[PDB]
């Protein structure tokens, strides 16, 4: 029941991040939520001798209609002393990505029973803002561990084991992983039988309470990585062959032995674009050979946990989106395609925002760390609306893409 | 005596790794020194300060100015080096309330808490760094020592420590007086109700006594200044507000401390006066970094400052904000990258107005400008009213749909409706997605020579039409564009164009409708006249027909 000493890193102050404007209903809802968390001792008012701040805002989580309190702990997390004291942090389970199914369970609800180190609470400062800057902002600090802080799982780490040693020993088939305030639970089981072993853990997390009710169902074994394919036609126009040679030329940056000499030859001259060109046998050969090369994966594409993960997203239209994760250009560690039906249809930014969430989930599962996104959106449009659609309790980093790539077609 | 509730103390430290101030008291004239002991003697008589002994080693200078137009001396501690050693405070200073966001309340009182500042105690452990010396006459005695026991004038923490103190005291009165509103900005207390002025002036007394119970002194008699106030550059009336009148300075030659007190005095006007523009006066600045340099006024500006002496002539007032009714925002394209907006709830009655200027980009188009203004008005509305206005926008719904469905970036604007008041924002051209059957195919190419800067640009086509034009003082990027321009210039209403210029695709795929490059502008005007254009890209140096038998033509 005693706190665990936490420091920042030397030469770093606490976070002093501005709170951005919130709508009236989101302020109204944070006020009630923070008024219960005050009564429950989870937070306490603070005074102006506290210089620190961390933005806060309000959401609804999936298939629930109750405002939830989200705290963007990104900047504190950069400044927080990574916890390599006893253990060097929970290693990533390479087995979690190889599982027929993975369910994500919100265990943040447990964090609020652990006290936080009184020296450190000054650093979790946040502010409910007022409309129009009329009344000053309502300031609180955290007493318990904060949902969204990277220290909260690190510190619950040991204590989360003594809840899960019964279960891990009971089902040594399962892999169970924790990132932030989420529990990732993977089994090779049948899906009906995988759901049962989950509800097994919902009740086993109620027993510990005495001394968090729904299921998000990934399938890392109902997805893989994505080859570059070439069209298959009986007749080709000049345009068809120009797009081909373009795509092969781009793919040659990735796969070395790709050749376009005999297809290019057909593009000699200046025929009309919609004109059918017969393929030379040299060119049919060169195309078949390229198709070969593109069935192998890339050689020497190794993850390196000392470098950053980058995520690029392209808008393909009609609710379809593509993405690539990598560390070094052309050495993709995963690629993918996200698709519509999901409050999409008429709001690109909700699509993009959901797409950023799925990729970051897939990214936790594969490496236990979030990538830096390159978004195909104006900074100003994105910063205005992304919180209106966010549902997850973590937040990745992002920058913004302002030049339309040619590559959209190639990934198409 | 009825006892005063004591005001709880805010702990204050120095900054990590800092001593306290150790600065000499300046030599003061003789009469100045007489005024300070006079001031400090009554202050010590009031519990505000207190003499200190020969231990306290910290010292802050103190001056005395004459309160001009008065024989009363004004004292003044100069806390600069103390502030430099004081910790940082939480700062609620971020935001000055905007008049348009105030609700219309029937009765309104403002009270200046210029005093109670000195009633708010100071952290005992921090009193001893507020020490100062009243130097003596002829330096023939020690200076009279002193430290502060309440929040000291012009100190780092005083406005923050006062504000929090004040809010604590105000919570329970508000909570149990929900039939009134109380805002809290500056050292000023805003109070307001829809109660009739008898029960309004009632609760104004009640709060006066509630403030007594802690030690806070309120202007009992009628405050000399009563609504309407001219406040912080505005004029706040019981049914309306406007900007405090501000005429524009006149100059035969405008320096830079002039055009900045003119684009500043004009950015202020535009928040209620609709249609203010400031472009041909802001170009004369960002291309200049000298606070006394002179620039004559451009030909386009001296008709513009005659427009800003033409809006600022009749009174325009804003109204107050009524939560029951919908918020509307309306935008108008004002030309040359400027946008003007009116936020209102009822026709003709503006809450507030404003402008938007394009970002200093290289190419641009009307829709991304309209989109960017919506996002500004949206953040600005969230700030002032706590909600997003419904938009009425000079763009057809069909145009917006073509744009965002085909735009390579994700984009979005909130709920809006078409207002048919020109100039309408439109799509000037649209590229085909497939090649055009029956359209002539122009394989284009360009190249220059980096040293001689010379180059060529042209096309060859499928019907044998060719052209190569020589060019002087040009670049690879310039000739790649020129090649495309030539092909548009000599083609029919429908045209397929092959280039290898990744530079060109990138410009055209951003779909500008206006450009800094006048070459790009002409391509744009050529595109506007065509019926269909398919722009295809092929990679270079593959001797890709068009771009071989014209790569071998333009580098020859
Ligand atoms: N008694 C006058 C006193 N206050 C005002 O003039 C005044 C006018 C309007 C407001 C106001 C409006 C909205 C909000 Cl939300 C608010 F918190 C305050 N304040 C002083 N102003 C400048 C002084 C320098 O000597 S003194």
């Amino acid at each position: 029941i005693e706190t665990v000493p936490v420091k920042l890193k030397p030469g770093m102050d606490g976070p002093k991040v501005k709170q951005w404007p919130l709508t009236e209903e989101k302020i109204k809802a944070l006020v009630e939520i923070c008024t219960e968390m005050e009564k429950e001792g989870k937070i306490s008012k603070i005074g102006p001798e506290n210089p620190y701040n961390t933005p806060v805002f309000a959401i609804k989580k999936k298939d629930s209609t109750k405002w939830r309190k989200l705290v963007d702990f990104r900047e504190l997390n950069k400044r927080t002393q990574d916890f390599w004291e006893v253990q060097l942090g929970i290693p990533h389970p390479a087995g979690l990505k190889k599982k027929k199914s993975v369910t994500v369970l919100d265990v943040g609800d447990a964090y609020f029973s652990v006290p936080l180190d009184e020296d450190f609470r000054k650093y979790t400062a946040f502010t409910i803002p007022s409309i129009n800057n009329e009344t000053p902002g309502i300031r609180y600090q955290y007493n318990v561990l904060p949902q969204g802080w990277k220290g909260s799982p690190a510190i619950f780490q040991s204590s989360m084991t003594k809840i899960l040693e019964p279960f891990k020993k009971q089902n040594p088939d399962i892999v169970i992983y924790q990132y932030m305030d989420d529990l990732y639970v993977g089994s090779d089981l049948e899906i009906g039988q995988h759901r049962t072993k989950i509800e097994e853990l919902r009740q086993h997390l109620l027993r510990w309470g005495l001394t968090l009710w729904m299921g998000y169902e990934l399938h890392p074994d109902k997805w893989t990585v994505q080859p570059i394919v070439l069209p298959e036609k009986d007749s080709w126009t000049v345009n068809d062959i120009q797009k081909l040679v373009g795509k092969l030329n781009w793919a040659s940056q990735i796969y070395p032995g790709i050749k376009v000499r005999q297809l290019s030859k057909l593009l000699r001259g200046t025929k009309a674009l919609t004109e059918v060109i017969p393929l030379t046998e040299e060119a049919e050969l060169e195309l078949a050979e390229n198709r070969e090369i593109l069935k192998e994966p890339v050689h020497g594409v190794y993850y390196d946990p000392s470098k950053d993960l980058i995520a690029e997203i392209q808008k393909q239209g009609q609710g379809q989106w593509t993405y690539q994760i990598y560390q070094e250009p052309f050495k993709n560690l995963k690629t993918g395609k996200y698709a519509r039906m999901r409050g999409a249809h008429t709001n690109d930014v909700k699509q993009l925002t959901e797409a950023v969430q799925k990729i970051t989930t897939e990214s936790i599962v594969i490496w236990g760390k979030t990538p830096k996104f390159k978004l195909p959106i104006q900074k100003e449009t994105w910063e205005t609306w992304w919180t209106e659609y966010w549902q997850a309790t973590w937040i990745p980093e992002w920058e913004f893409v302002n030049t339309p790539p040619l590559v959209k077609l190639w990934y198409q | 005596m009825v006892p005063i509730s004591p005001i709880e103390t805010v702990p204050v430290k120095l900054k990590p790794g800092m001593d306290g101030p150790k600065v000499k008291q300046w030599p003061l004239t003789e009469e100045k020194i007489k005024a300070l002991v006079e001031i400090c003697t009554e202050m010590e008589k009031e519990g505000k300060i207190s003499k200190i002994g020969p231990e306290n080693p910290y010292n802050t200078p103190v001056f005395a100015i004459k309160k001009k137009d008065s024989t009363k001396w004004r004292k003044l501690v100069d806390f600069r080096e103390l502030n430099k050693r004081t910790q940082d405070f939480w700062e609620v200073q971020l935001g000055i309330p905007h008049p348009a966001g105030l609700k219309k309340k029937k009765s309104v009182t403002v009270l200046d808490v210029g005093d109670a500042y000195f009633s708010v105690p100071l952290d005992e452990d921090f009193r001893k760094y507020t020490a100062f010396t009243i130097p003596s006459i002829n330096n023939e005695t020690p200076g009279i020592r002193y430290q502060y026991n309440v929040l000291p004038q012009g100190w780092k923490g005083s406005p923050a420590i006062f504000q929090s103190s004040m809010t604590k005291i105000l919570e329970p009165f508000a909570a149990q007086n929900p039939d009134i509103v109380i805002y809290q900005y500056m050292d000023d207390l805003y109070v307001g109700s829809d109660l009739e002025i008898g029960q309004h002036r009632t609760k104004i007394e009640e709060l006066r006594q509630h403030l007594l119970r802690w030690g806070l002194t309120t202007p009992d008699k009628k405050h000399q200044k009563e609504p309407p106030f001219l406040w912080m550059g505005y004029e706040l009336h019981p049914d309306k507000w406007t900007v405090q009148p501000i005429v524009l300075p006149e100059k035969d030659s405008w320096t830079v401390n002039d055009i900045q007190k003119l684009v500043g005095k004009l950015n202020w006007a535009s928040q209620i006066y609709p249609g203010i523009k400031v472009r041909q006066l802001s170009k004369l600045l960002r291309g200049t970094k000298a606070l006394t340099e002179v620039i004559p006024l451009t030909e386009e500006a001296e008709l513009e400052l005659a427009e800003n002496r033409e809006i600022l002539k009749e009174p325009v007032h804003g109204v107050y904000y009524d939560p029951s009714k919908d918020l509307i925002a309306e935008i108008q394209k004002q030309g040359q990258g400027q946008w003007t907006y009116q936020i209102y709830q009822e026709p003709f009655k503006n809450l507030k107005t404003g402008k938007y200027a394009r970002m200093r980009g290289a190419h641009t188009n009307d829709v991304k400008q309209l989109t960017e203004a919506v996002q500004k008005i949206t953040t600005e509305s969230i700030v002032i009213w706590g909600k997003t206005p419904k938009f009425k926008l000079p763009i057809q719904k069909e145009t917006w749909e073509t744009w965002w469905t085909e735009y390579w970036q994700a984009t979005w604007i909130p709920e809006w409706e078409f207002v048919n008041t020109p100039p309408l924002v439109k799509l000037w051209y649209q590229l085909e997605k497939e090649p055009i059957v029956g359209a002539e195919t122009f394989y284009v190419d360009g190249a220059a020579n980096r040293e001689t800067k010379l180059g060529k640009a042209g096309y060859v086509t499928n019907k044998g039409r060719q052209k190569v034009v020589p060019l002087t003082n040009t670049t690879n990027q310039k000739t790649e564009l020129q090649a495309i321009y030539l092909a548009l210039q000599d083609s029919g209403l429908e045209v397929n164009i092959v280039t290898d210029s990744q530079y060109a695709l990138g410009i055209i795929q951003a779909q500008p409708d206006k450009s800094e490059s006048e070459l790009v502008n002409q391509i744009i005007e050529q595109l506007i006249k065509k019926e269909k254009v398919y722009l295809a890209w092929v990679p270079a140096h593959k001797g890709i027909g068009g771009n071989e038998q014209v790569d071998k033509l333009v580098s020859a």
